[PDB]
Order: C-alpha cells, then sequence, then structure tokens
RNA sequence: CCGAGGGUAGGGCCCGUGACUGGGGCGGUCGUAACAAGGUAGCUGUACCGGAAGGUGCGGCUGGA
RNA sequence: UUGGAGAGUUUGAUCCUGGCUCAGGGUGAACGCUGGCGGCGUGCCUAAGACAUGCAAGUCGUGCGGGCCGCGGGUCCGUGGUCAGCGGCGGACGGGUGAGUAACGCGUGGGUGACCUACCCGGAAGAGGGGGACAACCCGGGGAAACUCGGGCUAAUCCCCCAUGUGGACCCGCCCCUUGGGGUGUGUCCAAAGGGCUUUGCCCGCUUCCGGAUGGGCCCGCGUCCCAUCAGCUAGUUGGUGGGGUAAUGGCCCACCAAGGCGACGACGGGUAGCCGGUCUGAGAGGAUGGCCGGCCACAGGGGCACUGAGACACGGGCCCCACUCCUCGGGAGGCAGCAGUUAGGAAUCUUCCGCAAUGGGCGCAAGCCUGACGGAGCGACGCCGCUUGGAGGAAGAAGCCCUUCGGGGUGUAAACUCCUGAACCCGGGACGAAACCCCCGACGAGGGGACUGACGGUACCGGGGUAAUAGCGCCGGCCAACUCCGUGCCAGCAGCCGCGGUAAUACGGAGGGCGCGAGCGUUACCCGGAUUCACUGGGCGUAAAGGGCGUGUAGGCGGCCUGGGGCGUCCCAUGUGAAAGACCACGGCUCAACCGUGGGGGAGCGUGGGAUACGCUCAGGCUAGACGG
C-alpha cells in the first residue's frame, strides 16, 4: 500500500514544502522551516548539478508524492490522460484531482490526504448517500460528497468542519457546511490549481 | 465394459445383410436384363428390365439406395437395354 | 460471377483442350511498383476451333478433367504469335539455366 | 513445502483399505505427497511449524571406491 | 433444428444472456445465426429484455423452435399476442 | 484384382560417432618480414625454392620515390 | 495530422564509418529473497510418453412381446415398480489435442445448369387388403473368465408381396430455357404404421411429393514460411472416347486412343509450421506471434478398412495387422489428446471437489431421466484490479547506531508519548441469480392466475458490537535517481557494455546513509523497440564493407513530341460482403477498478453496377529533336 513512512523527508528531498502533514505544515515546527535541505548525511553537502532525467525525475516524484499514491496507479491514471482528448498534462491533474480521497482534503473534511484516505477507507464518507470506502473513486461532476450521517457525531469531522465555515473551496467545489455535505461541480482548469509542479516536465518524463 | 452401442452394432449387421441382399438381386437382374438386350430377345429383356426397374426403386424406399442412386441405375439400365436392341429392333412389350 | 479471363493459346497439342496463358498486373504490396505475373489455364475446346495465337476469353466452368476448370468463351483476337514467341523464347531459354 | 494429501490407506494382511482419517497415535500411509522424504515432519496447514526431534546416529563403517570406467 | 435460446455472456455471477438464433448443435456460446436481443436475468438496468419482435416472428415462422425459457422472455415481451 | 504391412535386393539425402590428421581461434623458443627510403620502396597475380617470417623470376599497381 | 528523445565503448585528441552493449513494452512463464486480504482471469509450453481407480451418453411402457416383487378380490384379470430384449431417436452434437499438414488446409471473394440436408416450419395427396422372419423365455453342450453355441415357440411403429398414384422416379419425343434448369405426352417403375386419452373427435406418430429453414459436399481467382551449396520434374503423368463409382463435377477408379502436363513469376526436392478473427510491439510502415475465447481444418496409441446411417470411414462403434501392457493354455483383455487423478520426463503447470439450482444438448405427450457440456467451489502473487499494515499532535531534536575539523552533523516527528479512527475477528439478520416447464379459467391456442424448485450458501451484502494491526526487494562508478566509514590489497570478488580490485576502492564485503519500487522486488529465457544496423516509409559502394577484368546480347525492367478509339491499371459514387468477442468513442452494472453489459463509428480487402480520362497500358494514324543510314 501507500508510502506510509517518515514524510517530512519527502519534502526535504523535494526542496518544496508539500503540505502533507496538514495541521503542522504551517507551524514553525515543520521540518522544512528548520532544515530545508535534503534528508540524510549528505544534505549540507553543496548540492551538485542535476541531469535532465533527474530534473524530470524529481519533478515527477514531486507531483506524485503530493497526491500520496502508488506509482502503479499514478502511471495508469497518466496513461488514461494521454489517450484522452486534448491536453494531457491538464487532464492528468484533472483525473489526479477527480479522485476521491483528495477531494475530501480539498473540502477540508480532513486535515491531510492521509487522514483523508483513512476517513474514506473507514466508511466515514459517502458519495450520494451511498457509502463509499474506495480511495480511488473517480468523482464525476454532479456528485454529493456527504459525510456518513452515522459518522456525524464524531470529534474529528467536527473539529475540521468547524474550521471550515467560510474559507474558500476552490472554484469547482461547494461545501454546504453544517449539514456536512459538499459538491463536485467542475473538473479543474489548469489555472484552477497551483501546485509546485511543472505539468510538462512530467509528460517529458514518461516520453523516454 | 458397457453399452447399447453394441445393440446398435447388433442391429447394423441385421441391416447390412438386407441392403446387401437386395443390392445383389438388382445387379443380378440388371445385368441379366442387359444381357438379354445384347441378343434380344426383345420381349424377355423388358420383362426382366421391368423386374429390375422395380426392384431398384423398391430398394430406394429404405436406407439401401439413395433416390438419386436408383435414379442413376435405371437411367443406365434403360439406355443400355434400348441401345442394344437398336441392333435388331422389335420392341414389344413395353418399358420404353 | 463465373470468373472470365483473357489470354493467349500457347498449346493446342492436346485433344479438345488448349493452353491459355493469362497475364495479370497488380502493385507490389511493399514496393508499390506495378508488376506482371501469369498463369497457364487448361481450357476446354469441345469443337477444337482454337489455335496458336488466338487471344480468347475463357470462363470459370464446372470440372471437365483434373486441371481443366475453364472453357473458352469467345474468340477475341487472332494470330498473336508474337506473344507465342514471348513465351516460347522464355521457355526455350531454360536449357541454359542448368548445371 | 506445501503438499496435498489426497487419500489415506491402511495396509492389512491381504488388501489395502481406504480410510477418511488417521488420528493421533496411529500409523498408515498417505497417498498424494511429492516431496516428502523419511524423517521429515509434517504439519496441518494452519499449525505451529514445529520440526520433530530428527533422529540421528551411526556413521558408516565400511568404505569402498567406485571407478566410472 | 434451428433454434432460439439464451447464449450466455457476461462473467462469473454476472449472467448476461443474449437470447439468440443458432443451429441446435452449436456450442451454447458459439457462432449464432442472428442476435435478436438481450436479457439480464439479474435485472440490473431498466433494459433486462428487448426482443426484436419484428425478427423473432420471422424465425418462428420458418421453423425455429425455442427454449422453454426462451419463449418465457419472448412471451414476456409478447411475440405471441393475437 | 487392389490392399496395412512383412520380406529380399540396390540406390539418395541427413544426423551422430572414429585410430589418426589438417589448419583455425584463445591464454616460452628462433630470427626481423611490415610500419620512417624500415635499412633490398611496398604491395601484387603467378611461379620455383626456403626452419620460419619470407627470397627470387616475370608482369602489374602507387596506396612509393 | 494526439505521433517519433537517446546513451556507453575504436584516438593523445577529432571527425566519419561500424559493430557490440544498455534503459522500454510484452509472457501460458520459470528461478531467487519476501509475502496480509479480496475480485476477475488464468494454470503440462516437455513425452501426440505410458497409465491404477471412479466418472464423462443415453432415453422412450404413449411402437411390442416377455422373467421376478408386489396391491383391490375370483391358479384368474387389472395395474406400477423392475431386468433385460426386440424397436425408435440420439450416440457424427457437445468435450480433448496440434501430431500430420506448405495443402483449395486456411483466409477472402465467388461458382454449383454438378449436389445432399434427420429433426424443425409452411403447403398438396394418402393411410385398402393379405402375408412373414429373429431375440426374450422354455430345452440342452463348453469355459477358471471373456462369456458362446445348436435346437424349439413368440409381438410390434421390425420384415415382404398386391392395390390405391395426389405426386415422384427413368427411357424416348416434343415446348421453353442454355452445361444435367422448368413443362408435357405414351410405356414402365415405386408409397405407408400404428399407439393414446376425457372417444362420431382431438393429441403424438407413419407414407409419397413441393417450398422454406439451417447445415453441408464438390469446383474456381487471389493471399499464405526458410534453402537454388534442391534445377530440372512428371506414366494415372497431361488430354481424349467409353464405362465404374458417388448425393454430385473430376485421372476419383478402369480399358483404349493421343503425346502430353509442370518449371528461374522457382517446378521437383529438402527443412520448419495447423490457419484465421486476433495478440504483442511499433510514431507509422513494419517486425513478431497464434496459449486462454470464437471460426475452419486435422488427429483419437501406430496403420488399413468398411459397415450402420440423413450424416462417420465413427475419440469412450466394428473388423484386421503392428508395438506395448495386463489377466489366470482352447483364448481373452486394454487404448484418459473427455473430468479429476497416477507415473515419467521437465526450470515448470491444480481438486481423484459440489450441483444439475441456472444456460444449452439428447430422448419422451408429460411428469421426468441422462449430461465431468456447463453453473460453481478448492489450490497457485501466474497475470491484471481493488484494499490493509494506520490517521492527528508530538524536541532546535532521547537512547543506540553512522559520520566528525571533536565544535558538530545525520537517521528524525522517525521513535517513545497524547488522542481520533477501527483490517481482522464476535453477534444479529441474509440474498439477486427463478419463472417457465407443469396444475386451474380459456380452446391443450391469445391473455389471465396459481404452485413447486438455489450447488455456490448462511457466501456476498446489510445492521450492531470491535483489537493499532505483515514489509519486503532491487539498486546508489558512467549509462542512471542515490555517498560516506571500515575491512581487503590483481586476493576475495563484481561485470549488461566501458571496465573496477596491485594499502588511502563512491566499482569487492559489511555498515550508516541515500534512490526506486512496494505484496512485491529482482533474475534467467524469449518477442518487438531503440536498430535509419536489410533502409517501402527510410541507407549505401574513389580511399571506410561494397562497380561485375571488358564487351556482345537472351528474358526482363524502363522508354521522345502530336491526334484519335478502348478504359486494363489508376481515380470517384453507389451496393453486397467485411460473424461474434477484441481494439476504439459514448453511456451503463458490480461501492471503485480489473471484469462486464448496451449503443455508436467504421476502414482496408474482395464481389456487382454507374462514372471520369490526366498519367501508365493497349490499339489506330502523324511527327523528327532520340537512334540507325546515305
Ligand atoms: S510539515 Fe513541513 S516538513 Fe512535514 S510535510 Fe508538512 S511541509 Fe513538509
Ligand atoms: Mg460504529
Ligand atoms: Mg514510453
Ligand atoms: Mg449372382
Ligand atoms: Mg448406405
Ligand atoms: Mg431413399
Ligand atoms: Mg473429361
Ligand atoms: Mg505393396
Ligand atoms: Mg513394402
Ligand atoms: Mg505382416
Ligand atoms: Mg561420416
Ligand atoms: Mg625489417
Ligand atoms: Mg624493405
Ligand atoms: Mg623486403
Ligand atoms: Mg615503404
Ligand atoms: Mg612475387
Ligand atoms: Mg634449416
Ligand atoms: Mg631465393
Ligand atoms: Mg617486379
Ligand atoms: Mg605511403
Ligand atoms: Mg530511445
Ligand atoms: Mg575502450
Ligand atoms: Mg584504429
Ligand atoms: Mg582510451
Ligand atoms: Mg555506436
Ligand atoms: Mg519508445
Ligand atoms: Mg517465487
Ligand atoms: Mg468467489
Ligand atoms: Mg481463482
Ligand atoms: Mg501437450
Ligand atoms: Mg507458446
Ligand atoms: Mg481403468
Ligand atoms: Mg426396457
Ligand atoms: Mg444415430
Ligand atoms: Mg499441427
Ligand atoms: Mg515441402
Ligand atoms: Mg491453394
Ligand atoms: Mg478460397
Ligand atoms: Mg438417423
Ligand atoms: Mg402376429
Ligand atoms: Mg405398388
Ligand atoms: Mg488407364
Ligand atoms: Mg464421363
Ligand atoms: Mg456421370
Ligand atoms: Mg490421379
Ligand atoms: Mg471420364
Ligand atoms: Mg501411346
Ligand atoms: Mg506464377
Ligand atoms: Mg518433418
Ligand atoms: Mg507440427
Ligand atoms: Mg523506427
Ligand atoms: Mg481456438
Ligand atoms: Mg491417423
Ligand atoms: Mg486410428
Ligand atoms: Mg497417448
Ligand atoms: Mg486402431
Ligand atoms: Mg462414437
Ligand atoms: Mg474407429
Ligand atoms: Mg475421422
Ligand atoms: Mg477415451
Ligand atoms: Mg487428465
Ligand atoms: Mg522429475
Ligand atoms: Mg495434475
Ligand atoms: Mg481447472
Ligand atoms: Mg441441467
Ligand atoms: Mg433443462
Ligand atoms: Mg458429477
Ligand atoms: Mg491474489
Ligand atoms: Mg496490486
Ligand atoms: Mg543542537
Ligand atoms: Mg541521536
Ligand atoms: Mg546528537
Ligand atoms: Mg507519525
Ligand atoms: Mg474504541
Ligand atoms: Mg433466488
Ligand atoms: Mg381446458
Ligand atoms: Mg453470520
Ligand atoms: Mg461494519
Ligand atoms: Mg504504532
Ligand atoms: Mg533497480
Ligand atoms: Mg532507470
Ligand atoms: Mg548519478
Ligand atoms: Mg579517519
Ligand atoms: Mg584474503
Ligand atoms: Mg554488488
Ligand atoms: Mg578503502
Ligand atoms: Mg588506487
Ligand atoms: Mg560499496
Ligand atoms: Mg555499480
Ligand atoms: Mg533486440
Ligand atoms: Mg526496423
Ligand atoms: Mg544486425
Ligand atoms: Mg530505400
Ligand atoms: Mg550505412
Ligand atoms: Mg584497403
Ligand atoms: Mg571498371
Ligand atoms: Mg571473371
Ligand atoms: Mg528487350
Ligand atoms: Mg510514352
Ligand atoms: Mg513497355
Ligand atoms: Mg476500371
Ligand atoms: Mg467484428
Ligand atoms: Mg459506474
Ligand atoms: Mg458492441
Ligand atoms: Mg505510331
Amino acid at each position: 500500500g501507500r508510502y506510509i513512512g517518515p514524510v517530512c523527508r519527502l519534502c526535504r528531498r523535494e526542496g518544496v514544502k508539500l503540505y502533507l502533514k496538514g495541521e503542522r505544515c504551517y507551524s514553525p515546527k515543520c521540518a522544512m522551516e528548520r532544515r530545508p535541505y535534503p534528508p540524510g548525511q549528505h544534505g549540507q553537502k553543496r548540492a551538485r548539478r542535476p541531469s535532465d532525467y533527474a530534473v524530470r525525475l524529481r519533478e515527477k516524484q514531486k507531483l506524485r508524492r503530493i497526491y500520496g499514491i502508488s506509482e502503479r496507479q499514478f502511471r495508469n491514471l497518466f496513461e488514461e490522460a494521454s489517450k484522452k482528448k486534448g491536453v494531457t498534462g491538464s487532464v492528468f491533474l484533472g483525473l489526479l484531482e477527480s479522485r476521491l480521497d483528495n477531494v475530501v482534503y480539498r473540502l477540508g473534511f480532513a486535515v491531510s490526504r492521509r487522514q483523508a484516505r483513512q476517513l474514506v477507507r473507514h466508511g466515514h464518507i459517502t458519495v450520494n448517500g451511498r457509502r463509499v470506502d474506495l480511495p480511488s473513486y473517480r468523482v464525476r461532476p454532479g456528485d454529493e460528497i456527504a459525510v456518513a450521517e452515522k459518522s456525524r457525531n464524531l470529534e474529528l469531522i467536527r473539529q475540521n468542519l468547524e474550521a471550515m465555515k467560510g474559507r474558500k473551496v476552490g472554484p469547482w467545489l461547494s461545501l454546504d457546511v453544517e449539514g456536512m455535505k459538499g459538491k463536485f461541480l467542475r473538473l479543474p482548469d489548469r489555472e484552477d490549481l497551483a501546485l509546485p509542479v511543472n505539468e510538462q516536465l512530467v509528460i517529458e518524463f514518461y516520453s523516454r | 465394459r458397457n453399452l447399447s452401442a453394441l445393440k446398435r452394432h447388433r442391429q447394423s449387421l441385421k441391416r447390412r445383410l438386407r441392403n446387401k441382399a437386395k443390392k445383389s438381386a438388382i445387379k443380378t437382374l440388371s445385368k441379366k436384363a442387359i444381357q438379354l438386350a445384347q441378343e434380344g430377345k426383345a420381349e424377355e429383356a423388358l420383362k426382366i428390365m421391368r423386374k429390375a426397374e422395380s426392384l431398384i426403386d423398391k430398394a430406394a424406399k429404405g436406407s439401401t439406395l439413395h433416390k438419386n442412386a436408383a435414379a442413376r441405375r435405371k437411367s443406365r439400365l434403360m439406355r443400355k437395354v434400348r441401345q442394344l436392341l437398336e441392333a435388331a429392333g422389335a420392341p414389344l412389350i413395353g418399358g420404353g | 460471377p463465373k470468373k472470365v479471363l483473357t489470354g493467349v493459346v500457347v498449346s493446342d497439342k492436346m485433344q479438345k483442350t488448349v493452353t491459355v496463358l493469362v497475364e495479370r498486373q497488380f502493385p507490389h504490396p511493399l514496393y508499390g511498383k506495378v508488376i506482371k505475373r501469369s498463369k497457364k489455364y487448361l481450357a476446354h475446346d469441345p469443337e477444337e476451333k482454337y489455335k496458336l495465337g488466338d487471344v480468347v476469353e475463357i470462363i470459370e466452368s464446372r470440372p471437365i478433367s483434373k486441371r481443366k476448370r475453364f472453357r473458352v468463351l469467345r474468340l477475341v483476337e487472332s494470330g498473336r504469335m508474337d506473344l507465342v514467341e514471348k513465351y516460347l523464347i522464355r521457355r526455350q531459354n531454360y536449357e541454359s539455366l542448368s548445371k | 513445502r506445501k503438499e496435498r494429501v489426497a487419500r489415506l490407506l491402511r495396509m492389512h494382511a491381504n488388501h489395502r483399505e481406504e480410510v477418511e482419517e488417521l488420528k493421533a497415535g496411529d500409523l498408515g500411509a498417505v497417498v498424494g505427497l511429492k516431496e516428502t522424504i523419511t524423517g521429515d515432519t509434517l504439519v496441518g496447514e494452519d499449525a505451529p511449524r514445529v520440526i520433530l526431534e530428527s533422529i540421528e546416529v551411526p556413521e558408516p563403517v565400511i568404505d569402498v571406491a567406485i571407478e566410472p570406467k | 433444428m434451428v433454434k432460439i435460446r439464451l447464449a450466455r455472456f457476461g462473467s462469473k455471477h454476472n449472467p448476461h444472456y443474449r437470447i439468440v438464433v443458432t443451429d441446435a448443435r452449436r456450442k451454447r456460446d458459439g457462432k449464432y445465426i442472428e442476435k435478436i436481443g438481450y436479457y439480464d436475468p439479474r435485472k440490473t438496468t431498466p433494459d433486462w429484455l428487448k426482443v426484436d419482435v419484428e425478427r423473432a416472428r420471422y424465425w418462428l415462422s420458418v421453423g425455429a423452435q425455442p427454449t422453454d425459457t426462451a419463449r418465457r422472455l419472448l412471451r414476456q415481451a409478447g411475440v405471441f399476442r393475437q
């Protein structure tokens, strides 16, 4: 299954705060603040000039590690993209983002995708009032991303729902708070989202 | 160590005997009838030819001769009997 | 339809049968270029009327013998002994492709 | 190594009797096995993978050389 | 004789027939003469039967006989109504 | 009559194997043919000779002077 | 216009040529180390070696007669079990395998005026009379078995004759039509079988003939591997006349006449191979492949053969030869390339399972019986797909370990620790797959209504409760993402190519660290790719590999300017074919996906008809710039 190990190190290698830890990421106690060099015995060693493969390799793990996902599943999504109409990179982020477990995080139901994935695998979420635990459920335009209403009386949805009364879910989402629901209205535009990811470097990688 | 297969085999032998039996007589008769046409013996030919003719179609009734078979047999018995008699005619009685 | 084909009589030295050589053309499936190829058909002449030179049409017909499966349809042209040489001079040439 | 135990036989004076089980403290012959050799412990699949006490004793006493002509 | 019967497709525990016309002595799921409409015995979607009743008549006329449960879904959508 | 095949006899192709022998490849002994005009320009087809490289005759080539 | 990346290694250095090598995708895989759950798939590639044992094809008492067991009562009749037997239909389907086959076997498009098709469905006619055989059972030999023999009685939808002739068949003739297609006239020739119930009629049956349907057989064009260090082949050979054979054309077979037939466009011969839909790879063109599934073929230990039949030269039918094996003196027995299983070979390949509940096949009127087809279950990371080993907080940062200029650095928010969730498990409920066949009203029809039936399965899923709960493998000189310390000292070893190891090795071994993948990671084998390195797309030959020593000429390929006819190539439109699964786009079912369902879009390619005429082709006239001549 998923990456599961020490997760700061991901960010320290990648030279970019990926906001994996969620609640802690903004603290001065994150690792990227105190030491933003790569993990392990050799980070404070004056880094060396990176090859093109490297550059696209690092760029790729970057995108991948963000959504916290198996290189298997990642590549297969990606393949779906190329064959699908029009702009590959965009449709990639699209399908990357049209996946459930990450939705739940976009809608702040949970702190991080990790925490989100748990929530989703646990039956604590439902699309359309049908209970759905598979973190790879590609959500399609029109879906009602409920919280399980028998999961409602639960300290942690509350806490996170509570810090979500009037922040802004991106242009494609619609958190009716209080009632625990929300909605998937639009597959993202490229501009719709900024991640520290050159959408193109990744296409150039899988071209080798 | 089983069957009604052997029952089938059992039967076929009984059947075989009969197909073979009728089949013989046809040839025997056709040949005989034909024979007479080479000497003719106009009357006697046809008489046998008749009997040949008949024993033919009769056998086509069952699994012995296909219709198209009996059809061929007569078709050739006939041509042969008429043509021989063409050498010294006198066709009487009837079968042509 | 009964395939009709057109060709020259190259052998009539048979008895109620004539050999009809048939060219066809088509493009090479890999190299585009048009190429000729050919085939000798044993052809039924029940009234022996066809002879050397006689470019004719023959038609797909029911079997008459082993390897006769066409009968001549209609005399189309006459005396093309240039084509007849064009085929003897090739045949003949064979006597020096041996060892 | 895993191994299928097809049939179980008791050997009598005159005939071979098939039997559907063989309890503890008893002897019989199992048909089906493929890799098992003598002095090899055998356990049901979902059980402690214990190895029975082996056996062990005498070293060979006489030695003879063989020449592959 | 020529027949109308259910030619299974789909997958394991997902029956998905395809009531069909084919020579009696084919494999169940082998080369058929004509497809005259499906059938989903599990009832998983609004269309768990659509006999081409235009076609399904033509056959019955010229010979074709049918399963004691071919006709079941042939009657069910009435190829028999007077 | 034909006929599985059996048998007699003589052939063709293939494969394996064989005392011994021929060179070929891979990992000390003799000389110094080639690379500098390489110490006789080199190479060449052929031919005869020579432990060996090679030498020599005749002709050719320059990719030599 | 949804499609195309390159690197390393020849020198002191360079450019070019050129080979080698690597990254990628794929698999019926196998091997190592490791391994938790589940879904769909999938699983003897080898010895088409040999097989123990069970099972895999039967059904009908509504075709007929019988031997035994009964049950209401007067050795009787009745009826239903029951074992055969005669008799029907099936057993030619379905299931297995790829040996043989380089072939009309297959693919694709056609031909049959050269043909067949049980059951099924339409339509027309008929079902009169008389006769007769064999099993069963009774009698009696032989055998230790297989099991057989001879004599004697017996039924029928079994067997034959006569009549009926709607009609069919054949000879001759004639009308049409053109290969044997349809009509007609005379002669001749041919049909049948009964059972059933509620009995002045319905139900299943049988006969001849016509048409349909589906299934076939045979024939033809075109496509289908390697060697020319295989170059010539051929006597049933090629053609003919007559005849046999068949459902039917044919040298299919036979007798005779003729002297032919085939071959560098590759005959003959040798090798290898079942083909296709498809699959994999590829930018494409192309290369490679044909296991699972669907279509055709071929085979049933090795051969040959025919019988019965609508259909077979018949996988679990028959005969005969051969090899092998088993049984206990005349002989008998066997054929898992059906399902499981065994044995052997092998790197390697599963349960002697469950059920006929579903779908489909056989038989019967029906109830029903039979089905190792099939529906499911088990085993296997073999493949793909989903899922878990947790989530939030948690130090200027514990211990141990690695490094160090000795100050510090790293593993590392990682751990401990707080808390939130709650895989497994525990209880409770619990399926869809199954509505027909049949019974009832109607009319045994249309419509209506009622009943029985679930292997998987107490499984999926639902509902309640509910424990922090497996991680491993490859790499870290360059290609190529990832670096230090010790050990070692051309040793031990690494290695795909360069090359690394001779005391300070980022290249061996261990450690800490790191990179990549993660129930997997690697390795070997092989296919396509990079290989534009067989070059059609898309290469080359002065010196790199590569111009024939030079002519003359055969076939072949190619071919100037003008006008015209044809329209073969070529272009265009129509139409048929191009099965299903697949692939592609859309939607939809399983919570998702894999898997799967429904619809859409079709193309090459070939048939058929119409059209165009520039280029090429052919034919017909003219030219003189090429060429030859004076
Ligand atoms: S906390 Fe800082 S270090 Fe840890 S993940 Fe969030 S961003 Fe990276
Ligand atoms: Mg709860
Ligand atoms: Mg790629
Ligand atoms: Mg006699
Ligand atoms: Mg017969
Ligand atoms: Mg008949
Ligand atoms: Mg002839
Ligand atoms: Mg002989
Ligand atoms: Mg012989
Ligand atoms: Mg013999
Ligand atoms: Mg030899
Ligand atoms: Mg020297
Ligand atoms: Mg010199
Ligand atoms: Mg010299
Ligand atoms: Mg020199
Ligand atoms: Mg010399
Ligand atoms: Mg000497
Ligand atoms: Mg000398
Ligand atoms: Mg000289
Ligand atoms: Mg020089
Ligand atoms: Mg590349
Ligand atoms: Mg080198
Ligand atoms: Mg050099
Ligand atoms: Mg060097
Ligand atoms: Mg190179
Ligand atoms: Mg590529
Ligand atoms: Mg393994
Ligand atoms: Mg299951
Ligand atoms: Mg399975
Ligand atoms: Mg096999
Ligand atoms: Mg294979
Ligand atoms: Mg046995
Ligand atoms: Mg009986
Ligand atoms: Mg039969
Ligand atoms: Mg084969
Ligand atoms: Mg051959
Ligand atoms: Mg062919
Ligand atoms: Mg063909
Ligand atoms: Mg029959
Ligand atoms: Mg009687
Ligand atoms: Mg009569
Ligand atoms: Mg002859
Ligand atoms: Mg003839
Ligand atoms: Mg004939
Ligand atoms: Mg012949
Ligand atoms: Mg003939
Ligand atoms: Mg002669
Ligand atoms: Mg040719
Ligand atoms: Mg061979
Ligand atoms: Mg083969
Ligand atoms: Mg290419
Ligand atoms: Mg197949
Ligand atoms: Mg055979
Ligand atoms: Mg055989
Ligand atoms: Mg065998
Ligand atoms: Mg045999
Ligand atoms: Mg059989
Ligand atoms: Mg047989
Ligand atoms: Mg056969
Ligand atoms: Mg068998
Ligand atoms: Mg088996
Ligand atoms: Mg072994
Ligand atoms: Mg096995
Ligand atoms: Mg299996
Ligand atoms: Mg059943
Ligand atoms: Mg049934
Ligand atoms: Mg069974
Ligand atoms: Mg699994
Ligand atoms: Mg997986
Ligand atoms: Mg400090
Ligand atoms: Mg520490
Ligand atoms: Mg410290
Ligand atoms: Mg943590
Ligand atoms: Mg709790
Ligand atoms: Mg049910
Ligand atoms: Mg009634
Ligand atoms: Mg329960
Ligand atoms: Mg629950
Ligand atoms: Mg823990
Ligand atoms: Mg690796
Ligand atoms: Mg790599
Ligand atoms: Mg590097
Ligand atoms: Mg030191
Ligand atoms: Mg040492
Ligand atoms: Mg190593
Ligand atoms: Mg060192
Ligand atoms: Mg050194
Ligand atoms: Mg090292
Ligand atoms: Mg290395
Ligand atoms: Mg290659
Ligand atoms: Mg290529
Ligand atoms: Mg090459
Ligand atoms: Mg080229
Ligand atoms: Mg080149
Ligand atoms: Mg040179
Ligand atoms: Mg020259
Ligand atoms: Mg020469
Ligand atoms: Mg010329
Ligand atoms: Mg011209
Ligand atoms: Mg020309
Ligand atoms: Mg045209
Ligand atoms: Mg298709
Ligand atoms: Mg869906
Ligand atoms: Mg479709
Ligand atoms: Mg002219």
